[PDB]
């Protein structure tokens, strides 16, 4: 039951970028095994990927530099609620 | 005289208001030297922007802080704030440009609280003066934020469009706050304007609002937008959260909605389905 969701705006996109959001009350160590076994999973498939943070204290999860072609694979991930693409924000 | 706006969220000024409380600006770069902010502004360590686009952009200081450094005066500024007493702490997650991330504003919101539960002070009030569209990841990193006891003040958006397509403003647990002008009716900003809807908990002055310009260390400039508006109301909460401390959120939205102007908009400037759904309230200070 995992989602993945991105900008409606096209041209507010940010493609290769992705917010992995993990399940409610996981705890900073699974979600840090979470991002190692998904750099595995993309390895063994011949995927370069980036952890460029862990999120706690708000979200559980962590940003990912990585092809969209793993976003099927990372949805199965144990304890991932859902994953959004990486969008712009503005000055209002 | 004294500017329109200050004038507005009057009831027919304050000098060391909303001194309890301590405001997070996630926006540009700021001129922490500026005479209007200066020492009322603490810049945090915390910068994650995109890169500027173009050919070789020129990295002004002067341009790269003007966003910010208004904005940190309309809440605080020495002469010309809202909320005179009021501490500031800001993060830069807008680039030269104005331009952010979703992912640079939840890594800002996830620092706001590690910094709360390291060194906890009175109240917070986080100004998000910042748009995009609608994200699933930045409302609930806003709603967790808002259950921890923080109060979160969002700008509703200048692209005379709902509210609910855009994040942050269609977070419901964040204050969302679109912007009326000198006459109180909704601000033009070009061809668009502020944005509207069920997704709008208020307005307050938006357009041609006098506040710290970095063009010089003394400078002031008018500017407008819902940002301009959203700083109104951070200020205006600083200084009801100060009077009252033990308010909870719910309890602050209730102030901000008895203490507003109510029915001085014309809701003709809206679309016509538009018109019930928008709250017909514009943000002023209690006695």
């Amino acid at each position: 039951t995992a989602t993945f969701h991105r900008c409606a705006k096209d041209p507010w996109r940010l493609p290769g970028t992705y917010v992995v959001v993990l399940k409610e009350e996981t705890h900073l160590s699974q979600s840090e095994r979470t991002a190692r076994r998904l750099q595995a999973q993309a390895a063994r498939r011949g995927y370069l990927t980036k952890i460029l943070h862990v999120f706690h204290g708000l979200l559980p999860g962590f940003l990912v530099k990585m092809s969209g072609d793993l976003l099927e694979l990372a949805l199965k991930l144990p304890h991932v609620d859902y994953i959004e693409e990486d969008s712009s924000v503005f000055a209002q | 005289s004294i500017p329109w706006n200050l004038e507005r969220i009057t009831p027919p000024q304050p000098p060391d208001g909303g001194s309890l409380v301590e405001v997070y600006l996630l926006d540009t770069s700021i001129q922490s030297d500026h005479r209007e902010i200066e020492g009322r502004v603490m810049v945090t360590d915390f910068e994650n922007v995109p890169e500027e686009d173009g050919t070789r952009f020129h990295r002004q200081a002067s341009k790269c802080d003007s966003h910010g450094t208004h904005l940190a005066g309309v809440v605080s500024g020495r002469d010309a704030g809202v909320a005179k007493g009021a501490s500031m702490r800001s993060l830069r997650v807008l680039n030269c440009q104005g331009k952010g991330t979703v992912s640079g504003t939840l890594i800002g919101l996830e620092f706001i609280r590690k910094s709360q539960l390291v060194q906890p002070v009175g109240p917070l009030v986080v100004l998000l003066p910042l748009a995009g569209g609608y994200s699933r990841v930045l409302n609930a990193a806003c709603q967790r934020l808002a259950r921890a006891g923080v109060v979160l003040v969002t700008a509703a958006g200048n692209f005379r469009d709902d509210a609910c397509l855009y994040s942050p403003a269609s977070a419901p647990e964040v204050i969302t706050v679109g912007a009326t002008n000198a006459q109180d009716q909704p601000v033009t900003l070009g061809t668009l304007g502020t944005n509207f809807g069920r997704c709008v908990d208020l307005f307050a002055p938006g357009e041609d609002i006098i506040g710290a310009s970095s063009d010089c260390s003394t400078c002031f400039v008018s500017q407008s937008g819902t940002s301009q508006a959203a700083a109104h109301v951070a200020g205006i909460a600083a200084m009801m959260l100060s009077a009252e401390p033990e308010l909870t959120l719910a309890e602050l939205r209730q102030r901000l909605i008895h203490f507003s102007a109510k029915d001085v908009i014309n809701e003709a400037w809206f679309p016509e389905d538009q018109r019930v759904l928008t709250p017909n309230l514009v943000a002023a200070l209690p006695p």
